[PDB]
């Protein structure tokens, strides 16, 4: 997940 | 006729491995590439590769992307998946399952125009 951006939690 | 530049930066095998792995690690999330459409007169987002709760609706996802982009309040923004504006009430999980590519990513384009690529 390090390269992903979490959005919407 | 969608053209996502992300597909040129990483080989297909790399993308597919990453998409499958992130879905297995976070089954309550979907991986989404969000990219400016050709010709769009909007800025690029700061980030392109997102991980999104599967129960988030398209309208909620739009809210959060529309909040993050560097636009003025008056500026227009539209999403496209497979050349089509997605329904506001669909979940991102549904949109992902219906439209993800063979690499296990969903690709969403955005534009100031209501037709992709104009």
């Amino acid at each position: 997940a390090n390269s992903f951006t979490l959005i919407g939690e | 006729s969608m053209k996502f530049q992300y597909k040129e930066d990483h080989p297909f095998e790399y993308r597919k491995k990453e998409g499958e792995k992130i879905r297995k690690k976070y089954p309550d999330r979907v991986p989404v590439i969000v990219e400016k459409a050709p010709k769009a007169r909007v800025p690029d987002l700061d980030k392109r590769k997102y991980l999104v709760p599967s129960d988030l609706t398209v309208g909620q996802f739009y809210f959060l992307i529309r909040k993050r982009i560097h636009l003025r309040p008056e500026d227009a923004l539209f999403f496209f998946v497979n050349n089509t504006i997605p329904p506001t009430s669909a979940t991102m999980g549904q949109l992902y399952e219906d439209n993800h590519e063979e690499d296990y990513f969903l690709y969403v384009a955005y534009s100031d125009e209501s037709v992709y690529g104009k």
